[PDB]
């Protein structure tokens, strides 16, 4: 919980050595202190989110606070826009061997999904050196 | 005999051209046939073979041509239908990747000195240059430092040409808004391929790689936004820094790193494209690109002094917007107040002491927030006039910060300054919040001041007009003869006046004292001393002043977009003055109109007066005497009729001035106000 | 002879056509010459003189002279030139200020028969049409009164001119969105034409300016908006109502008035122009007037059922819009929590109970919310289905607020309900909640109930529809011959069943057992008791329906758009089913196309089917057997590949439906789940 | 203070019956019920506000929630927009005989301003039967 290499740092890397299932994982938020919700569960695990350490506590985020503070550093630090075509020139590597993430849900942006940014035209978005894209959860109106 | 399906333009072919020229009579068409297959797409692969090329071949080739009239008219056809068609060869067929050879069907052609003549640019031309915009990276690498070994004048000429095309090209088109800049692909072209000229004269010119700065320590970011690349796991990785063009990185320099090119930089500007193009969305295309439209700010060099802030104008503007909407967004859902502004609480007895522990909270505790528009506030009483408070009173000799030199009369960091690194921090700031705010000041630095803010240290090169009497003190000893050890008593200490006024020794060397200064190391005690006042006695004052300059400035592509010679029509403004241009940029707000007498009583009080009393007048309109970087009207004059005997209302932020509903019933109390 | 300055097309010109057509031989352009000078501005103001126009004279005028060939190229094309120049008459010269004569222009060569030919619409008859789309109102208003003695197939064949123009315009032009509808004048003008035709059988058609309602008592605003009339003293004047079309004031009638016209107002639709035509900013050009673009919702008849919701829909969005908008601003500067939805609150066993005091809590505290969108919660456990749960349970007879009458298959408001007016408040508040959030419902209502809320009573036509044993047992009555005292003994006092089972004996009149009816007042009995269960037996009743249903769409244009046949297809839905446009109209949501099999196995699942359960499967997708207003594919479908054994996760509010990533693997627990 | 005809209804109306100046004139909010700021006092009487009486006290509005409230009738019931000239065809009056208001400040909208609407093409704003404008306050950036 303090070294690195001895506390894990995804959930399906803790949940044996914290002692649980997918479900009964006690844990709480880095900005609410809260249970996470069960659906909030299972993505820290699914989106590959990464544990705080904050004095020593193993945190997670709730999803509200979450979908929240990726809109903040998309609103706060937001350097350039790329097409998918233009990561694989400039980049020069396949999207599928990089990880972007989701900009809203922060799940890694899958091989389907930034195919259809090639198809489709659209755009990714770079903040803070990171890259980032629009799940297709985060695709419903 | 007639040579048709072999390689063209050959010295065969200069034999050729000679026996044709021999018995000239009735020869109409043969020169021309004989000249055709050089107008080929694989004939010049092939033909004339970092690269393959013979520049010892064609640049002979040409002038033994040139006895008759009809041959560049003879030149052109063939590259009008050469250039589509080898445009999808790189487009399409992607041939550099198949082979290094290829770029020589681009120089052949650009070596023919009657391109001077201005009849290709009705087709023929542009094409050319697209797919030589259209070239891959490496691709233009290799051209690139093929074009390091030019002269100037071939590199002028050849600057030139494409000058000449964006000079036919907005005296083509009548360019708007519904009629676009950035969809008309040859400009787009043009100055993409006069990036690669403006990166010759990069890699051409004076190249320093060495010394830049300490590796400027960019700001913690919030504990917010540190949380997120904890959840993210990015911590571990660094930021991959700010918009960087992949030239600058294909070919691993800097422009940065330029000292001096062949032609300096600011030859290289379009100037009409500059009055006829809207930065509006030609910035939605820098930080956005589009699929039929580029940003012409990927080509910053093409823009005068006057153009290239008024795209950081709007992009300070959109990084003002978003942090409008982000306290939107803490009020809304995490309850936060709403805090849209740099408020900024003063007491103009402490105006220093006031802002140090105002910014360096907001410095500490959300590092964000100043990035929010200024707002400055006095107990009892705005912020354009706020930095001449600052200004005199940070480059006053009597705050213990800088020293004013009355010969260049400009300031310099002054290196005496002991635990001022937090009053150093602030003139960083104020001078990123001038920046960012978009404001004048009536700054004298030094250029090396600019110069080492973007990342490149002082030379020798800079201390002329830091302090020329060190600077010719030293060039003094490097144009001398003699045997500078008996002749020359100096070794490597010195003696550095403290304000106290007493010299401090320092040896620059390990022991300067013990090591003394021959005719070789005379280069060793530039390469100190030089470095010494301008980089390393003032170190940690300048970093604590690069540090507040950062933190404001970082997320603006300022270093990507300028020049520290840019920075000085920046920061510091322009002494120029119009007025023909002032009484077009008020819109009639009271009720007072042009052609009525009270508006060209300004016009006329202050072409009474001299210069510097306009611009006494023009520090209560604009903020100060300097005026708005580049052109005066930018900053638009705002008149207001609005219901006299005393002194009209006017402000420095809106340009405002109060008018009641004859010529001289006000000018003098105006100019009392004026000269008070 | 040739009579060419006088005024023309006289019974001295017809003797001249006769006598022109004596001798025949070689008269090539006579006729026309002696036509030519109809086809001129000033005169026919003079020509053929609430008006001063001779029909007596024209309608056998053009019958004598069409024993000819040319002259319908020759009527052509001096009304080519005309109609420029003559609408500007009006434009410009403004001439129905300077005289009431000027009409007879346009009727003149509005009578011609030829005019059914085609050949017009190149450009002759729409300039013709625009002028007199920019007559003034009151010189329309004695247009459209003198259209209100036509006979019906004059005006449709008048009315069959403008819809042939609008048939040959939508096959003229491809219109887009950059290729806008209302930026070309003539479909404009046209439908502004027609929109005269379609007031001509208003006040051509059968006329009730008597019979209107209580004026609908407007819903008291909230505490902050009363208080804002206070603040600008507005107190004591009213409001001027809801859009209202000005040809509704200039000829002083309602369409609300017209019980039956000439020809029927449904077939005064143009279908084309609904299928091409986008309303998302048709409705900009509603509320919004713009300067080269008017609005088509401005002529709603032109509309079918198939549309006029579909602006009604984006009306409601921008009452939702600007409701989200609303608690954006109060939990900024008030401060008062974020609130946009109109969330409900219910117990499946209660739901009346529930949202009667939740939503007359809103209809009292703060009347504005219920225009926010529609959000149903239950305990434990969605609003797209919740009227299907109130529906019956308010009109169950066991709710005791409804009769149903099951030869109509309709219900009706059961007068006998004692202190029920809150609980018939709720089925007007959600017969406005259904609209204004645009849903479908199973309802069966006479007509007269939807003619009631718009504005004009029940009458003895509306009887039938509701319940017809009580209405052909008067007009019985009416069509008998008998003296009805000796041979009937009917008084005015009756005999109206409570649900104890007892009839009731009402005196409609105010002595009905001491007056008879005779012959004479059997008009006046039906005129009594016609009213009697249709309008004021249920007058507290409905009117407490009226007022749930007003408070939730007064401010939509909903009484302006709509007649009350308009709005049983509007709140009742529709009986059609397609399912070609249903599989068209689902994008690939979770990874499932089209051509792969488990898409066409619903489509076969259902066409198995018979309508009925095809309905029964689509009560899960849409919400109800019933389909939306008009077309079926409105609401798209909406297909999910999201990871099986069970039933897939169906929704009737976003559409959707999960698939495992073969043909008859689910399909009977499917349709299990659908008849369960 | 309860009979129309004896309270005064504006404040040039009151400042004489209630005794006092256009600057010490005591007055509280309808909202806020606050002492009234010296600019904001000065526009009740010039943009010709319309006192309120609640419980029988004459209450005036303060300027942050005048502009807001009036922003709020703005947004909240907003029939439909019309041009300036199509006012005088319609309801067929001259616009200075007219009681136009602002829509942001309430003040009876000037007969230059409403030229300015008829000059460069501006549409008014009908909001609950009544007619609104922008002022020339309300016209900065
Ligand atoms: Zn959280
Ligand atoms: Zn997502
Ligand atoms: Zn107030
Ligand atoms: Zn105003």
């Amino acid at each position: 919980f303090q070294d690195p290499q001895e506390r894990p740092r995804k959930l399906p890397q803790l949940c044996t050595e914290l002692q649980t299932t997918i479900h009964d994982i006690i844990l709480e938020c880095v900005y609410c202190k809260q249970q996470l919700l069960r659906r909030e569960v299972y993505d820290f695990a699914f989106r590959d989110l990464c544990i705080v350490y904050r004095d020593g506590n193993p945190y997670a985020v709730c999803d509200k606070c979450l979908k929240f503070y990726s809109k903040i550093s998309e609103y706060r630090h937001y350097s350039y826009s790329l097409y998918g075509t233009t990561l694989e020139q400039q980049y020069n590597k396949p999207l599928s061997d990089l990880l972007i993430r989701c900009i809203n849900c922060q799940k890694p942006l899958s091989p389907e999904e930034k195919q259809r940014h090639l198809d489709k035209k659209q755009r990714f978005h770079n903040i803070r050196g990171r890259w980032t894209g629009r799940c297709m959860s985060c695709s419903r109106s | 005999i007639d040579f048709k399906d072999v390689t063209y333009l050959t010295e065969e072919k200069v034999y050729e051209i000679l026996e044709l020229c021999r018995e000239r009579e009735d020869y109409s068409p043969l020169i021309r046939v004989i000249g055709r297959v050089f107008s080929s797409a694989e004939a010049l692969v092939q033909s004339f073979r970092d690269v393959s090329v013979d520049i010892d071949a064609i640049r002979r080739v040409y002038t033994r041509l040139l006895s008759n009239e009809k041959i560049e008219t003879a030149f052109l056809n063939a590259l009008v239908y050469l250039s589509p068609n080898v445009e999808c060869d790189l487009t399409y067929h992607n041939v550099y990747s198949r082979d290094p050879n290829y770029l020589n069907l681009f120089i052949i052609v650009m070596e023919n000195r009657n391109l001077h003549s201005p009849e290709y640019l009705e087709m023929a031309l542009p094409l050319f240059c697209k797919a030589m915009s259209k070239l891959p990276l490496a691709a233009q690498g290799k051209l690139i430092r093929l074009w390091s070994k030019y002269n100037a004048d071939q590199i002028r000429r050849m600057m030139e040409t494409f000058q000449q095309l964006i000079t036919y090209k907005v005296i083509s088109n009548e360019f708007n808004s519904r009629n676009l800049v950035n969809d008309d692909d040859a400009i787009v072209a043009a100055s993409k391929c006069l990036k690669m000229v403006y990166y010759a004269n990069v890699v051409g010119g004076e190249v320093d790689t060495n010394h830049n700065e300490e590796d400027d320590e960019e700001p913690i970011p919030e504990s917010s936004e540190l949380t997120l690349q904890e959840l993210l796991g990015e911590e571990r990785r660094n930021k991959k820094g700010p918009r960087v063009d992949p030239l600058e990185t294909e070919l691993g320099v800097k422009t940065l790193d330029c000292r001096k090119p062949l032609i300096p930089f600011e030859e290289f500007i379009n100037e009409p494209l500059n009055e006829v193009l809207e930065m509006d969305k030609d910035y939605t295309f820098f930080k956005v690109e589009t699929e039929n439209k580029f940003s012409f700010m990927t080509c910053p060099f093409i823009l005068n002094a006057v153009t290239k802030n008024l795209g950081l104008y709007y992009d300070n503007r959109i990084r003002m917007y978003s942090e409008r909407r982000i306290t939107v967004l803490y009020s809304l859902v995490q309850g936060q107040q709403l805090n849209p502004y740099l408020r900024l609480k003063v007491r103009r007895d402490h105006i220093i002491d006031d802002a140090l522990v105002r910014l360096e909270m907001i410095a500490m505790e959300n590092p964000a927030d100043l990035k929010k528009q200024l707002y400055v506030e006095f107990e009892g009483e705005v912020s354009k006039e706020f930095f001449q408070l600052v200004v005199e009173e940070i480059f006053n000799p009597d705050i213990g910060m800088f020293t004013y030199d009355e010969s260049t009369k400009l300031f310099w960091f002054n290196p005496s300054s002991f635990e001022t690194e937090g009053q150093f921090t602030l003139i960083g700031i104020v001078l990123g919040l001038a920046i960012y705010n978009n404001c004048i000041l009536d700054v004298h630095f030094p250029m090396v001041v600019y110069r080492k803010l973007m990342g490149k240290k002082g030379t020798f090169r800079d201390l002329g007009d830091s302090h020329p009497v060190l600077y010719q003190s030293l060039k003094d000893l490097l144009e001398y003869e003699g045997n500078v050890e008996d002749d020359m008593m100096i070794t490597f200490q010195i003696s550095q006046t403290d304000l106290f006024g007493n010299p401090m020794m320092y040896d620059l060397k390990e022991n300067g004292d013990k090591i003394p200064i021959t005719n070789e190391n005379r280069k060793e005690f530039v390469n100190l001393y030089s470095d010494y006042i301008l980089n390393k006695s003032v170190e940690k004052q300048f970093k604590a002043f690069r540090r507040g300059f950062h933190m404001v400035t970082n997320e603006s592509p300022l270093k990507y977009l300028f020049r520290p010679e840019e920075i000085e029509l920046l920061i510091c403004g322009s002494r120029n003055l119009d007025f023909q241009a002032l009484e077009e940029t008020t819109e009639y707000d009271g009720g007072y109109t042009r052609d009525s007498v009270l508006i060209r009583e300004f016009w006329e009080i202050v072409h009474s007066f001299t210069d510097e009393q306009k611009r006494l007048f023009l520090q209560f309109t604009t903020g100060t005497d300097r005026a708005p970087v580049g052109g005066l009207g930018k900053l638009k004059m705002i008149i207001a009729k609005n219901g006299t005997e005393r002194l009209p209302t006017s402000h420095t932020a809106f340009n405002v001035l109060l008018l009641p509903e004859s010529k001289e019933k006000l000018k003098e109390r105006l100019l009392k106000a004026i000269t008070y």
